[PDB]
RNA sequence: UACCGUACUGCAAACCGACUCAGGUGGGCUAGUAUAUAUACUCAGGCCAUAGAAUCAACCAUGUUAAAGGAACUCGGCAAAAU
RNA sequence: CAUGGAAUCUGUGAAUUUGAAAUCUUCGUGCAGAUGCGAAGGCGCUGGCAAGGGACGAAGAGACCCUAUGCAGCUUCGCUGG
RNA sequence: CUGAGUUCAGACCGUCGUGAGACAGUUCGGUUUCUAUCUUUGUCAGCGAAAGGCUUGUUUUGAAACGCCUAUGCACAGUUAG
RNA sequence: UAAGUUUUAAAAGGCUAGAUUGCCUACAUUCAAUAACACCGAAUGACCCCGACUUACAAAAAGUUUAGGACUAAAUUUAUGA
């Protein structure tokens, strides 16, 4: 439950290796405003991206819609 | 090659270290050619949580090194992003090296001034609960040809018809 | 330590029973009060499934709905918002009345984060499809939904020319007693 | 702040049943003099 | 029982037993209030102030 | 605040005065007496602090409970007229 | 009709314990069901800041339930259950 | 089965210990129970999560015995003292 | 893991003793610390790159892919080791 | 899960390495943060997941269904008889 010696600087390299992160394979780069996130996340300016101009999204026409507003 | 000089000590003092550390970053561990570099002192993170960030991005081009701190939610990552937008900011404006061909060749961090503390263990005992610091070196280079970006680039899910 | 998820079954979100219970209601209030709520991975799952119980439990429109809406849906704003517009919103939706969009991580403990917003209305982010899809008489899906005991299911308005002739008469109006 | 310390002030009286009374011999009195207006000496001597 | 707390604060009694007056009421206080002014002590006494 | 208007302007002394007087025996001990009183006087102050914070929420309760009931009853009155608009659109 | 106290805290992150310490710290006031200052829910009032986020490890702590038996367990029905 | 640790991630962030280590098994030998010597054999390398047989694990230069020009307190028909 | 007995500190009974005390004589009561470094062991995982020459079997505008032996990878895997 | 239900021969049975043989349009992202659901699964020529409807002759795990998420395409179907 303790330590007899003292660990070697290369025996502590060994044991940390659990620490160490994999690089990541795959990148979603916004070509406007060169965002990156993940493919399934949404990065635009409603999620955290200060530098979003909205040519992220390059068509959004919805005008019509009817219904009984409750006030 | 500064003809002049300062009025006090404490700032002729310290123009001549930054030139001696300029002569030992030129003919030394690269050099030669034009660099652009930055050195963020003081970062209040471990030594071996900025290493588990650095350890990535060693090696790797300028865009998939940005790409590969923007992945990770670690407190080190934003201030590797940090020293890696601060070295790219020298090598573009204050050097004249291309974009798109910096590869990030040198990265490493070393010690900074720690600030002691202390913690209450039990029976009377005291302990610690020293705040770590570190220090960043960044060096891009400039490659010979643009290379291989590592990491494919895929369309985000805004780009959907 | 039971299973919950691997053996279909409602997520635990760190909480006890009755705090877990409670705190979908109040955050199924949230979301149809504000249309769009943002929140963990765990627990948009878990509204998603709750607000898909509730959204049917108001279109039903039964006087036992009403009741058993009236303790599960705090606001009372709202208990009128799902029985009305959220009901005649999506009549003849067979579920999936909410999608849910991954937003990244929060800053405060790097948990998973997803926009979760109901489907079909002004404001919303991508396109709905339409609930029903008219069939074409002439293709093979009408014929075996002939030969086999299918309704037709069509796409209708609020109120279809087959109760026009029964509101047209000014004999059926009983003046409003 | 924590054990009442008398300051340097002048008592001006005594308690007899618990009501203080002031002697009116001992109120301060201030001999200014008659006018400190137009008077031909200020606090400032020129240089 | 949990030691440690020995000290109950007081100023009735902190001034009582260290103070001044208890120090020069007799012979050998007033040598150890006389070795404090030789050791140079900035505070002569627990009660003293200005 | 919290007490009445008549509050101020009325010493409270006449009441030492008057229950020292009209027994006899409350002159055994003057000073508990004195005591007492003066923890009467706190006392009462925060007693009528308690009561107006007393009225203060009974009469927010009510005047909550009107509002709600309020709200309700205007939106079922445009909730009806949305309803017999669809039908008497359905007639035209 | 002077002089001293009057901020803030005071079952506590501000006092005594090296600590933002599960310990120790005196007196007083109080509404309903209701009936005792006990017990369950609640009034006035206060609080849900000092690690967060999901999940089915083993194992540990604390509990609920358990067929047929029932101290056969164990140094000792200790511990639980039971009245 | 329930609650809370433990296990995963993010953030804060100790200590006991430490001659240097790149520390296998068995048998023999040996300051007389060997990771380090001899003979034979085995072993891609490094970890996480677990169990603790070994490292005569760690924690006290006093558990017990003996010794001191050793101390200390106590006892008495030990000795001497007003 | 226990501490039931073999080390104490409290007390009683009996034996011996002038007494402080002794009893391996009977009794009642009397702190079991430790988060695993590496040696084993269970189990779950990561690392251990290649392309070699094709004089390319062919083509002109020894570089480019094509065709070969096996090199990795993957699958079934000795009448095949342990 | 056992207190329940099956099976426990000569050699049977398991684990690790593997001569060979065969094949190759294989950079490894998403469907929920602990795939152990799922690699003997799926990603729109998709019922993989989730929701909706029905079933007391399942006191509820199957059947229909692309409503929602695994994005995606046109000059003969916004698309499988999923
Ligand atoms: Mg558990
Ligand atoms: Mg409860
Ligand atoms: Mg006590
Ligand atoms: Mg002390
Ligand atoms: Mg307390
Ligand atoms: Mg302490
Ligand atoms: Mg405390
Ligand atoms: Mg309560
Ligand atoms: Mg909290
Ligand atoms: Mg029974
Ligand atoms: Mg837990
Ligand atoms: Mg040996
Ligand atoms: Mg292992
Ligand atoms: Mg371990
Ligand atoms: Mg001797
Ligand atoms: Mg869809
Ligand atoms: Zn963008």
């Amino acid at each position: 439950a303790t330590p007899k010696k003292k660990l070697s600087l290369h025996r502590r390299g060994n044991r940390r290796v659990w620490y160490w992160l994999k690089r990541k394979t795959e990148v979603a780069k916004c070509s406007y405003c060169g965002a990156l996130s993940g493919r399934n996340q949404m990065f635009s300016g409603a999620a955290g991206n200060s530098a979003c101009t909205g040519q992220c999204v390059e068509q959004a026409p919805t005008p019509p819609a009817s219904s009984y507003p409750a006030e | 090659p500064r003809n002049w000089m300062w009025y006090d000590a404490d700032d002729e003092r310290e123009e001549r270290r930054k030139e001696r550390q300029r002569l030992a970053w030129a003919m030394g561990p690269g050099g030669g050619e034009e660099v652009g570099a930055a050195h963020l002192m003081d970062v209040p993170q471990s030594m071996k949580k900025m290493q588990r960030i650095v350890k990535l991005v060693r090696g790797l081009p300028y865009p998939d090194a940005v790409a590969q701190c923007s992945l990770v939610p670690h407190k080190a990552a934003r201030y590797m992003l940090q020293a890696l937008e601060a070295a790219h900011a020298d090598a573009t404006e204050v050097k004249g090296l291309d974009a798109e061909r910096l590869v990030v060749g040198t990265v490493f961090v070393t010690r900074g001034a720690y600030e002691p503390g202390i913690s209450y263990h039990s029976k009377g005992r005291p302990g610690s609960k020293t705040f770590h610091r570190s220090h960043i070196r960044v060096v891009l280079n400039q490659a010979a040809e643009r290379p291989a970006p590592f990491a494919r680039i895929v369309a985000p899910l805004m780009s959907r018809r | 330590a039971r299973v919950r998820v691997r053996l279909g079954d409602w997520n635990r979100l760190n909480r006890k029973w009755q705090h877990r219970v409670s705190m979908m209601k109040t955050m199924v209030t949230q979301l149809l009060e504000k249309e769009r709520i943002r929140t963990t991975l765990a627990k948009a799952k878990t509204l998603q499934r709750y607000a898909d119980k509730v959204i049917t439990l108001g279109k039903q429109g039964t006087r036992e709905a009403w009741s058993e809406a009236r303790g599960i849906v705090r606001t009372d704003r709202e208990l009128h918002k799902l029985f009305t517009q959220v009901a005649l919103r999506y009549r003849e939706r067979p579920g999936g009345f909410t999608r849910l969009v991954r937003a990244g991580w929060r800053e405060r403990d790097a948990a998973p984060v997803a926009f979760v917003e109901l489907v079909d209305r002004p404001g919303e982010l991508r396109p709905a499809n339409p609930a029903l899809q008219r069939p074409n008489p002439l293709s093979v899906q009408a014929w075996i939904r002939q030969q086999l005991g299918q309704p037709a299911r069509e796409p209708s308005p609020l109120l279809p020319p087959s109760v026009q002739q029964y509101l047209r008469e000014e004999n059926r109006i009983q003046q409003g007693r | 702040k924590r054990v009442h310390v008398d300051r340097g002030d002048v008592k001006v009286g005594r308690l007899e049943g618990g009501e203080f009374q002031v002697l009116p011999h001992l109120r301060p009195r201030y001999f200014v003099p008659a006018d400190l207006d137009k008077f031909q000496l200020k606090p400032y001597v020129e240089v | 029982g949990n030691r440690g707390n020995t000290y109950q604060p007081s100023r009735r009694k902190r001034v009582n037993r260290h103070g001044l007056e208890k120090r020069l009421s007799t012979p050998q206080g007033r040598e150890v209030l006389l070795r404090r002014l030789r050791k140079g002590r900035w505070r002569i006494t627990v009660d003293s102030f200005r | 605040p919290f007490g009445p208007p008549g509050a101020e302007r009325s010493h409270d002394w006449a009441t030492y005065a008057r229950h020292l007087q009209l027994q006899p025996e409350n002159r055994r001990d003057l000073k508990r007496y004195r005591a007492r009183f003066v923890r009467f006087m706190q006392l009462r102050e925060l007693d009528w602090r308690e009561a107006f914070q007393r009225g203060v929420a009974e009469d927010s309760r009510v005047s909550n409970k009107v509002a709600r009931a309020k709200a309700e009853a205007q939106r079922q009155d445009a909730w009806s007229d949305y309803k017999q608009a669809m039908w008497q659109r359905a007639q035209l």
